[PDB]
């Protein structure tokens, strides 16, 4: 049940809501008021999802799919079988997510650490809200949201993309991808760096950070440092997801045409717009 | 508000650190560079020194040759006009030889030869730099994690412009050097193989990419959350568990039911990132050599 | 076919890999225990990994994990219920006792050394050639606690030489003794240094270091521990 050093940490307090009421654990897990909140939202949501599955007449997970209301319903409510169920399910997800974040906050307090983790998570939550709330509202129907199904959701991605041409040309999409790639690069390195120091060549002593610091200065002539690479990681990650939201929130709202075409602005600057030759002249 | 430790609130400086010496050839290391106070607000302010050596120079020279060989081509396309060059910079493209020449090294220069030169340059550039990551580690007596991690990346690149073009029978199947052109090639590569979303490696690869962000978000915010107990000093924490390591592990145990150790978390890390291009490489390799259309394959599973 | 082969293969690879990953993270704090310290009955599907031994630099010996676990300090906590899973209430002063968000681990009473074998962290006065290169130099600024009362004055900065980093502020109290304050728990302002976790009256309780030019892993933990705990335990004294 407890890690060899856990007991002295399991003291009362830190709860945001409800005092000592839910201030307790269940196996390794911490409950807290929000422990309960998330459970309830999670229970409800899964139920509704199964209920959608009978109306659909399949129990096969590769097939199950809960779709939003069709565009004709705009931002109004829709019949269960006709889009209501997704709308509730979406409400329930949100409930789950936010609650899961606030529990993280409550654990943070009991342990006496910073709130960076709940913090970073809120970016994930905000990306999800962008795709099922902010964008549809702004566009004008729940129908612009993505459906909850394993492959159907990949389909929405593909269809929504190809609507504006090759989506690769969405400029904030370019930026968002550069982080995803960069972050992975940096997670690759960081991990590798620490391990190689902690697990040197056979029979050698544990290397020191100075060795680590040295390894990189030798390699690419610069070492960002241990508080650094951790600040870096948090940032690349949060940024990747920040730009991911951005590229979507603008798509279909303030730009509805082909993304490639938006680049004509550059190429049509009057100082070289008419100069012959090249690719565009 | 409380301090967050995303940016330093006081910079401090001392004599330029020339680093550990162990078995490193000190005749090769450079001189210390300046110090960016800019950088200093985020991480270390000290630039340099850097280790040259034979492999560094070869790598660094081939590296520039590659880049320049592409550069002259772009200018030749731009009508040597600096205005066009700027206007059309992302439209220019150095394309592989036509399918006609196959795996031939005899394609005319304007028709694909120049692409081979550039690639040859990149090949040597990249491999030498790989050997560089390895040696730099050896000379400090360190594990070779970094070189092996690097090898994963190299895998996907090897497969894209070398192994797959060769197994298909022609260089024309490789990736063109160009900003918009390599985007198009990618988009088109999926169309031709029946939508890469049905390539289960592609799907796996995305999971590990998404995951890398998830994890580096988790790890980073955690270490910052406990740097108030010297969390970032991970090597000593491994060697002698501090409350930092404890609060870290527990926050996570109490949230989701299990947890890492300080050495442990970094194994999760190196593997989550390395699996991105590992799986990736495989998904692409089978694409068009063994499987012509992932949707059809998806219907049968063979 | 081949593809089918490859993917089935991979899902198998991946499964033994997780298994590996998982057992490696079982190197500390395992095996599990009951609230009374007796070994717990259900330790999960995963076995303990086979031990690994780390050779610590500068002749500080070896470390073998997993290995015999022991807190090596008293815990002043008492159960608040008759069944498992409820909090344990401090039986004294959690701060003074070092439980809760004020917990510290019995690390070594030896300072962390740099790659060369010298003390990693030093008061700047004794760090030849180190100066505040940017930002507000705290040194000389009064220190304010969450109760908005002055508690002392910064009389130095303890720097991390290998990372050229400010780790702690040393503070001079009204009785002429000094304490270290983690850099990460104070806001350096233009005319003062503000500490939100501790009220002026608790600065004296901050554990002291035995030698004036060195800190040990044990003392770092006892200090960081203490200051962090203020956040939950000083709470009645904090106003804003
Ligand atoms: C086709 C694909 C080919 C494409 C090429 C791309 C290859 C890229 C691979 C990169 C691997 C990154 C790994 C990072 C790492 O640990 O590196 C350090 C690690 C140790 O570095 P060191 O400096 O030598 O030692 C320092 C310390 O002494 C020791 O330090 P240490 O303790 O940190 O190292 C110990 C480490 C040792 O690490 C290794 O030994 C690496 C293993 C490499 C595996 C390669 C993956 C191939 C993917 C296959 C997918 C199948 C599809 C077909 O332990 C592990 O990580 C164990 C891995 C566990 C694997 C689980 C296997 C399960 C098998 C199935 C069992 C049944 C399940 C039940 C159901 O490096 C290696 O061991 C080198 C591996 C190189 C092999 C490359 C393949 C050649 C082709
Ligand atoms: C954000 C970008 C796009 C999108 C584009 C893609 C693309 C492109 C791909 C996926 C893939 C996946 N997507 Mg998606 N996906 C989106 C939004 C979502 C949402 C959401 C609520 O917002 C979720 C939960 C998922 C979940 C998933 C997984 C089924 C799968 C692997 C992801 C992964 O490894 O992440 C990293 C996270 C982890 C490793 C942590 C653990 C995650 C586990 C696997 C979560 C599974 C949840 C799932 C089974 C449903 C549970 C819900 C109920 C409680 C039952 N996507 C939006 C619309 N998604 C890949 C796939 O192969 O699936 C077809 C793929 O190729
Ligand atoms: C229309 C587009 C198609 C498609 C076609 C492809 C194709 C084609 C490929 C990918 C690939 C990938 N796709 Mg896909 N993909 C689509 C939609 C998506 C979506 C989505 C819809 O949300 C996502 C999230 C992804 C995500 C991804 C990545 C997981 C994956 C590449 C990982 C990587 O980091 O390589 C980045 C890393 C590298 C390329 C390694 C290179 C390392 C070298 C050595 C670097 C050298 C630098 C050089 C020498 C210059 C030096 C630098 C200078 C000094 C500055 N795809 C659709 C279906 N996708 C790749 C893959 O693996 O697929 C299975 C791939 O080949
Ligand atoms: C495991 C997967 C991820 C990964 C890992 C990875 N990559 C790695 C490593 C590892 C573990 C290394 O050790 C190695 C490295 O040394 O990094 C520091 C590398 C590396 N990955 C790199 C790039 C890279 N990795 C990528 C991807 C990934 N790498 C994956 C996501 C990508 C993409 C496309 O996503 C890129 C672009 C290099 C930084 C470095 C390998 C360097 C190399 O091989 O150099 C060879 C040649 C040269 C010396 C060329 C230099 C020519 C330049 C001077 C021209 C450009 C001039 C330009 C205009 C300059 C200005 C830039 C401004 C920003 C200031
Ligand atoms: C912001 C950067 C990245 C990030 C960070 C991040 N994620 C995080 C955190 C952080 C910092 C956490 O602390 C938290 C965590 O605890 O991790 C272990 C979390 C987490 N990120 C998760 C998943 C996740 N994160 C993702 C993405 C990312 N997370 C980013 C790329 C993704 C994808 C698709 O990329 C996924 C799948 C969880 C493992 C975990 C949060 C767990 C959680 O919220 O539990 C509460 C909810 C439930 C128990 C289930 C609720 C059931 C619903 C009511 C119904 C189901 C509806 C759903 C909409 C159906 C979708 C079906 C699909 C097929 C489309
Ligand atoms: C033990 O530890 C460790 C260390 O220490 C000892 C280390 O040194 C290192 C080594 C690490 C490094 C040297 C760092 C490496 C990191 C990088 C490769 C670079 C970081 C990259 C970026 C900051 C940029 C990424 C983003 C890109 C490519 C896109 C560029 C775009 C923008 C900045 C935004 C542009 C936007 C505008 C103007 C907005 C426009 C608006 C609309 C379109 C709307 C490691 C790994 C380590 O582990
Ligand atoms: C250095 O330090 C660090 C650590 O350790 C010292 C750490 O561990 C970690 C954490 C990281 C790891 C252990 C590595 C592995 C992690 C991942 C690959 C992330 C992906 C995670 C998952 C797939 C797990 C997702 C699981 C969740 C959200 C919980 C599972 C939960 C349930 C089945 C039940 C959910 C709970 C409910 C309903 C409410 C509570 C319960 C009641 C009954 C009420 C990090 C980041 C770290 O930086
Ligand atoms: C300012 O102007 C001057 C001229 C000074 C410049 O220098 C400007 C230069 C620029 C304009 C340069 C611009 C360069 C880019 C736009 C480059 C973009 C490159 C990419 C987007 C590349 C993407 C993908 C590349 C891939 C996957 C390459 C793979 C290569 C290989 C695996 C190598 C394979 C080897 C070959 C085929 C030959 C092997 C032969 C043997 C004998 C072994
Ligand atoms: C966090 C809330 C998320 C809700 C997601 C969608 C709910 C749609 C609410 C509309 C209900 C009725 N209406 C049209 C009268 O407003
Ligand atoms: C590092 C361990 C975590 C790995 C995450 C494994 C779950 C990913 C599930 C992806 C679903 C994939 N597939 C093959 C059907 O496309
Ligand atoms: C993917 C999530 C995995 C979480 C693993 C959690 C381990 C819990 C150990 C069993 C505890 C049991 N319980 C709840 C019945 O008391
Ligand atoms: C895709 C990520 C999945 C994470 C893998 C799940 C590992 C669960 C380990 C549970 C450990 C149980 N224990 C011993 C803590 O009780
Ligand atoms: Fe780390």
């Amino acid at each position: 049940a407890l890690l060899s050093f856990e007991r002295k940490y399991r003291v009362p307090g830190g709860t945001l809501v409800g005092g000592n009421l839910f201030d307790f654990w269940v196996g390794p897990f911490y409950v807290g008021f929000f422990g309960v909140a998330t459970f309830f939202f999670a229970a409800l949501g899964i139920i509704l999802i199964a209920w959608s599955a009978v109306l659909q007449g399949t129990w096969n997970p590769q097939l199950i799919s809960v779709y939003p209301p069709a565009l004709e319903y705009g931002l109004g409510g829709a019949p269960l079988a006709k889009g209501g169920l997704w709308q509730i399910i979406t409400i329930c997800a949100t409930g789950a997510f936010v609650s899961w974040a606030l529990r993280e906050v409550e654990i943070c307090r009991k342990l006496g650490i910073g709130y960076h983790i709940p913090f970073a998570f809120a970016f994930a939550i905000l990306a999800y809200l962008t795709l099922v709330l902010f964008r549809p509202v702004m566009m004008g129907a729940w129908g612009y949201a993505f459906p909850y199904g394993i492959w159907t959701h990949l389909d929405w991605v593909s269809n929504t993309g190809y609507t504006y041409g090759n989506f690769h040309y969405n400029p904030a999409h370019m930026i968002a991808i550069s982080f995803f790639f960069t972050n992975a690069l940096a997670l690759a390195l960081h991990g590798a760096l620490v391990l190689s120091a902690a697990n040197p060549e056979k029979g050698k002593e544990m290397r020191t950070p100075d060795h680590a610091a040295t390894f990189f200065r030798d390699l690419v002539g610069y070492s960002i440092g241990t508080l650094g690479i951790h600040r870096l990681g948090l940032l690349l990650s949060l940024s990747a997801v920040f730009f991911s939201a951005l590229c979507m929130i603008i798509t279909g709202t303030i730009w509805f045409d082909q993304w490639v075409d938006w680049w004509q602005w550059w190429v049509k600057l009057p100082w070289w717009a008419n100069i012959p030759g090249g690719i565009n002249g | 508000a409380e301090y967050q430790n995303i940016f330093s609130q006081v910079q401090v400086r001392g004599p330029a650190d020339l680093g550990m010496t162990e078995d490193v050839n000190l005749a090769n290391r450079s001189g210390v560079g300046p110090f960016s106070t800019l950088l200093g607000w985020f991480g270390n302010a000290q630039l340099g020194p850097i280790y040259l050596g034979s492999l560094g120079v070869l790598s660094l020279f081939s590296g520039l040759m590659w880049f320049f060989t592409i550069g002259i081509w772009f200018w030749y396309q731009a009508g040597w006009n600096p205005a066009v060059f700027l206007r059309d910079l992302f439209f220019f493209s150095l394309e592989p030889p036509a399918p006609e020449y196959g795996l031939s090294f005899a394609a005319p220069l304007k028709e694909g030869g120049l692409w081979l030169i550039a690639s040859f340059f990149m090949f040597v550039a990249v491999w030498s730099w790989w050997g560089r990551t390895y040696l730099r580690a050896q000379a400090l007596g360190m594990g070779k994690h970094t070189a092996w991690a690097f090898l994963s990346a190299i895998w996907l690149w090897m497969v894209l412009g070398f192994i797959r073009p060769i197994l298909m029978g022609s260089w024309s199947e490789a990736v063109p050097y160009g900003i918009f052109s390599h985007l198009d090639w990618t988009n088109n590569f999926s169309l031709v193989h029946g939508n890469l979303f049905y390539n289960p490696f592609h799907g796996l690869s995305i999971a590990f990419l998404y995951g890398s962000a998830l994890l580096f978000a988790m790890h980073g915010a955690t270490i910052l959350a406990v740097s108030r107990f010297g969390g970032e000093r991970e090597l000593e924490q491994i060697a002698d568990r501090g409350t930092a390591a404890e609060r870290a592990a527990l926050f996570w145990r109490w949230t989701m039911g299990f947890n890492a150790t300080m050495e442990g978390i970094h194994r999760w890390a190196i593997w989550m990132a390395v699996l991105v291009t590992l799986t990736g490489g495989i998904g692409i390799l089978l694409s068009g050599t063994v499987v012509d259309n992932w949707y059809v394959w998806g219907q049968n599973h063979g | 076919d081949l593809a089918s082969l490859a993917i089935y293969s991979f899902w198998i690879f991946l499964a033994g890999l997780i298994y590996y990953l998982q057992t490696e993270n079982m190197r500390e704090g395992y095996p599990l225990e009951n609230e009374d310290g007796t070994p717990a009955a259900n330790q999960g599907p995963f076995p303990l990994p086979k031990p690994k031994t780390f050779i610590l630099p500068h002749g500080r010996g070896t470390l073998t994990v997993p290995g015999p676990e022991s807190e090596d300090r008293p815990i002043a906590l008492a159960r608040t219920a008759v069944s498992e899973g409820f909090p344990h209430a401090p039986t004294g002063d959690p701060m003074k006792d070092g439980v809760g968000p004020a917990s510290w681990v019995a690390r070594r009473d030896l300072p962390e050394l740099d790659g060369h074998g010298h003390n990693k962290i030093k008061p700047m006065k004794a760090a030849a050639g180190f100066h505040v290169s940017a930002g507000k130099n705290p040194i000389g600024l009064p220190v304010r606690g969450c109760d908005l009362e002055i508690a002392g004055k910064v009389v130095d900065i303890w720097v991390d030489i290998p990372e050229q980093m400010a780790r702690f502020l040393e503070v001079e109290l009204k009785d002429g003794s000094t304490r270290l304050l983690p850099m990460q728990m104070v806001k350096v302002q233009s005319n003062r240094v503000h500490v939100n976790a501790l009220s002026s009256d608790l600065f004296a309780g901050i554990p002291t270091i035995k030698s004036p030019t060195e800190v040990t892993l044990l003392e770092e933990d006892k200090i960081c521990g203490y200051v962090a705990g203020g956040l939950m335990y000083a709470a009645p004294k904090r106003k804003s």
